[PDB]
RNA sequence: GCGUUGGAUUGUUCACCCACUAAUAGGGAACGUGAGCUGGGUUUAGACCGUCGUGAGACAGGUUAGUUUUACCCUACUGAU
RNA sequence: AAUGGAUUAACGAGAUUCCCACUGUCCCUAUCUACUAUCUAGCGAAACCACAGCCAAGGGAACGGGCUUGGCAGAAUCAGCGGGGAAAGAAGACCCUGUUGAGCUUGACUCUAGU
RNA sequence: GUGAACAGCCUCUAGUUGAUAGAAUAAUGUAGAUAAGGGAAGUCGGCAAAAUAGAUCCGUAACUUCGGGAUAAGGAUUGGC
RNA sequence: CGUGGAGGUCAGUGACGAAGCCUAGACCGUAAGGUCGGGUCGAACGGCCUCUAGUGCAGAUCUUGGUGGUAGUAGCAAAUAUUCAAAUGAGAACUUUGAAGACUGAAGUGGGGAAAGGUUCCACGUCAACAGCAGUUGGACGUGGGUUAGUCGAUCCUAAGA
RNA sequence: GUCGAAUUUGGGUAUAGGGGCGAAAGACUAAUCGAACCAUCUAGUAGCUGGUUCCUGCCGAAGUUUCCCUCAGGAUAGCAG
RNA sequence: AUAUUGGCGAGAGACCGAUAGCGAACAAGUACAGUGAUGGAAAGAUGAAAAGAACUUUGAAAAGAGAGUGAAAAAGUACGUGAAAUUGUUGAAAGGGAAGGGCAUUUGAUCAGACA
C-alpha cells in the first residue's frame, strides 16, 4: 500500500508498483510525465511506437 | 527447505546493494590516501608524472 | 621506474610459518623468529608494545590446564573418589 | 606452486573446509543472530597468505 | 579511564590543501585509517579534562 | 577616411645598414597579448674555468645541461533552432 | 706548469659556424584517408562551489558579478570557442621575522672514544 | 617461399575470431600522405620532413701514434627469356 | 531562559495514549523561550523550593556518517573485423553447431615447466550481485567428482656462508 | 646508444640507521633518504596562525610612560569596572 | 600494621546509554592492510507469540493486485519511533540579465476570541 497523494475514487480504480528496479532514475521520469493524464488504450498505442522511432519521449526537466 | 531458501535470499540484499560480488568481497577502502594530500610539490622533483 | 614496473619483481618469500607462534614471520635468512623469539627460550615481548602484548598473553588461548587450577585449588586438592550417601 | 611442501598442504585443505556457505538448518535455530559466512574466502580476491 | 583514547598511533600529515592538521591514523586497508584521532572533537577521541 | 614593407648581425628589444616603395610617421590598451604559442633568455638540484676564502662555500664573473599538465561550467563572442 | 700545462691521430645520442644535395619550414594555402568529436541504444564519473552571473563611469585596501547615477532588459536551449570569471595546479620556489631546526666546515666555546 | 638472415611481408600444423555497438562524414584535432613555380627568403636555431640506402665493377684527399682515415668523396650498372 | 543526573514535594500526568517527531493553526513574553489544538507514534514522564556538571554552536582548510548542483555531461576511440542460417530461450551484435570472411605466421595469440597462486582443473544444476554495453555464457553462485611411483623430484653430499 | 664482453640475468649467501653500500649523483637502502621504517617517552615546546556554543539591563576603554639580548612579547604607571 | 591498573570470587555508584562507555554491548584483537616489526575498524531493537503472508489472478521470473494472520502491515526478515540535507507527484502563487530582507497597505487564502 502506501501510495502518493492520490485523489480518485479508490472503488473504480486499480494500481500496479515496481520497486527496486534496475533503469535509469532521470529516463524514467521523462517516460512518466509523457504518458501521465492520457487515455490508457491511447498510452500502450504510444509506447510502441517510441519503440520504432515514430514518436518521441519529450526531455522536460 | 522453501522457509530456509527464502531467507538466503532475504539475507543477501545488504550485499547487493552494495555491490558486493561475493560473501567474500570485503574490500575496505581507507577514507584518505596518504600520497593524495599529504605534500607540497614546488620546484623540483616531483611525485608522481 | 621505481613503482608499478618494479613492483613486477617481487616473488620470493623473506618471511615462512613458524613452528613456535604460526604467525609467518620466521625469517629464512636468519633462521629466527621476528613476533614470537624463535629459537630463542624466551618469548619476544617489550613494554613497549602495549596491544603487542594483548594479543598474546595467557588466557587468549584455550588455557588447556590453567582453566581447572582455580577449581581444584576450592576443593583443597582432594584426592580418592565420591562417596556415594 | 607444484612442489608444495606437506606444511603447506595442510593448510590448504583447511581452507578448501572452510570455503562453503552457512547450512540451512542454522536459519531456523533459536535466537539466531547468524545470518551469513562472514569470514568466507576467494582466491581471485583475497589472497590468504600461506 | 587513565589510558581511555590513547590507545591509537597517529600522526599529522602536513600543510597540504584539502586535508586539515589533526593527527590522522596511520596504516591501511581498514577503513580506521586515514581518521581523526586525539582531539576532543574527533570521534573515537579522548574528552576534554578526563575526569579523575 | 585609407596606407605604412621585404631582408642582413646578438635571447636580445637597445643600438645601426641593404634594397624596394607614393611612404617605410609616432604612440596606447597590466611598458596589449604564458589556463593562445615560444621556454630561445628569466630562477633549484649535475658539471667545468676565473677571482676571494685556511675551510664548508660565496661570486667581479663566464660556459653548458635542464617537468606545471584544466575547460564539460556561467558570461562574452561566431554560428543554430 | 701533476691546482698540471702546450700539442695531436682515432672515437663521441657532447657544444658552435658555414657549403653542395634536398625539400610545404616559408611565399600561401589547398586537398584525400582512418579513428574521434557530432546524433542515437545501454552504461555513466570528477575538479570546483559563500551567493551567483549584461556593461560604462565615479568613489574605494591603491584596477567591481553586487554599492551610487546612467545604457538597457523576453521563456527554454544545441555546436564551436578561449576575452574575462584576480577560473586551477603550490598555507609559494621569491624577500623579512623567530631568543624554531637540520646537514656540512674551522686553532669558535665545552668535552669525548682512541693513541 | 623471397633474402646474407631467427629482419620485414605471406602461408601449412595448432590456436583465437575476445577489446560496447548502430547511423551520419561539420569545424578543431590525433595518426599518415601528395603538391605547380621558387628553394631556408621561415626560424633563437634547417626542429621536422624530404633526399641517400642492398649488391657488383671502377675510384678514393688532407691528416697520422703507420694500425687507420674509408662505405671517404665521386661515377657506370641491376628485369624477363 | 534552557539540557543531562540528585534530595524534597505536588497522595502530579499516563495504554481512554507517556516521550519523540511533523505542523504559511492559536496564545503569552522585548528576548533567550514557555503553552495549546490537529496529525503520526506506543511506554513512560513534568511543575516547583533547592543540590551537582562531560550543560546551550554557523564557522576551527573542524571530526565521523549522509546527500547535492556539476550531469544523463566528460566519456566507454591503442593491439587491422566481422557476417548469414539454424538450435536453445520469455528475451540474442555477444551463447552452441554449420556455412563464409580474416589474423597471430612457429624469437606464435602454439605446445611444456621454475617462482608465485591454492582448487581456478572437470561435470551437474543455475543468473539477485560481478564480467565499466549485454548475457541463456563464464576463472561468478549452489552441490559434488578428481592428483595412484623401488626408477622423475625431495630425502643424501659439499660451495660462498650459517 | 650498445650488442662477445669492465655484458646481461635466475637461485643461494654476506653487509642494517649516525649504520650499510657507492666506476661519486648526496646517489641508493620495499612508491619514503643532506640520515629508513615501527612502537613507547608524548597530550614534546611555540613569544606564531585558526576557532571559542544562550538572551536582555547598566557602566565603559587603550595604542602612552620608565625598565628588559626588549621591537609580533612581558613587568610598571595611566585609563576601566 | 603497609603495598596492588595482574589473577580468582563477591558487593556497589548524584558515572557513560551505541559517533558516548574499553579498540570490542554483536562469531573483536575478528574482518582487512603490510615482506616484517606492528597498524586495526564497521556492525544492538519485527511482534506478546512467526501466527514469516495458504489459496486465487496477471507476469519468463523478481514481484504486483486481491485474500489472509495480528491490537497494528502507518511493524512484511530492506523490519520500533523514522528528523534534515536531497527527490518525486498533486494543489496554490510569482517570474523582461540573480535570489532572499526592513517599513507600509491593497488583493488572495486562512484563523482565534466575544454579543447576553
Amino acid at each position: 500500500a502506501r501510495y502518493g497523494a492520490t485523489s480518485t475514487n479508490p472503488a473504480k480504480s486499480a494500481s500496479a508498483r515496481g520497486s527496486y528496479l534496475r533503469v535509469s532514475f532521470k529516463n524514467t521520469r521523462e517516460t512518466a510525465q509523457a504518458i501521465n493524464g492520457w487515455e490508457l488504450t491511447k498510452a500502450q498505442k504510444y509506447l510502441e511506437q517510441v519503440l520504432d522511432h515514430q514518436r518521441a519521449i519529450p526531455f522536460r526537466r | 527447505r522453501s522457509k530456509a531458501d527464502r531467507m538466503a535470499k532475504m539475507e543477501r540484499r545488504e550485499r547487493n546493494r552494495h555491490a558486493k560480488q561475493g560473501e567474500s568481497d570485503r574490500h575496505n577502502a581507507v577514507s584518505l590516501s596518504k600520497h593524495l594530500f599529504s605534500g607540497k610539490r614546488g620546484v623540483g622533483k616531483t611525485d608522481f608524472r | 621506474g621505481k613503482g608499478t614496473p618494479s613492483f613486477g619483481k617481487r616473488h620470493n618469500k623473506s618471511h615462512t610459518l613458524c613452528n613456535r607462534c604460526g604467525r609467518r614471520s620466521f625469517h629464512v635468512q636468519k633462521k629466527t623468529c621476528s613476533s614470537c623469539g624463535y629459537p630463542a627460550a624466551k618469548t619476544r615481548s617489550y613494554n613497549w608494545g602495549a596491544k603487542a602484548k594483548r594479543r598474546h598473553t595467557t588466557g587468549t588461548g584455550r588455557m588447556r590446564y590453567l582453566k581447572h587450577v582455580s577449581r581444584r585449588f576450592k576443593n583443597g586438592f582432594q584426592t580418592g573418589s565420591a562417596s556415594k550417601a | 606452486a607444484a612442489q608444495k611442501s606437506f606444511r603447506i598442504k595442510q593448510k590448504m585443505a583447511k581452507a578448501k573446509k572452510q570455503n562453503r556457505p552457512l547450512p540451512q538448518w542454522i536459519r531456523l535455530r533459536t535466537n539466531n543472530t547468524i545470518r551469513y559466512n562472514a569470514k568466507r574466502r576467494n582466491w581471485r580476491r583475497t589472497k590468504m597468505n600461506i | 579511564s587513565e589510558k581511555a583514547g590513547h590507545q591509537t598511533s597517529a600522526e599529522s600529515w602536513g600543510t597540504g590543501r584539502a586535508v586539515a592538521r589533526i593527527p590522522r591514523v596511520g596504516g591501511g586497508g581498514t577503513g580506521r585509517s586515514g581518521q581523526g584521532a586525539f582531539g576532543n572533537m574527533c570521534r573515537g577521541g579522548r574528552m576534554f579534562a578526563p575526569t579523575k
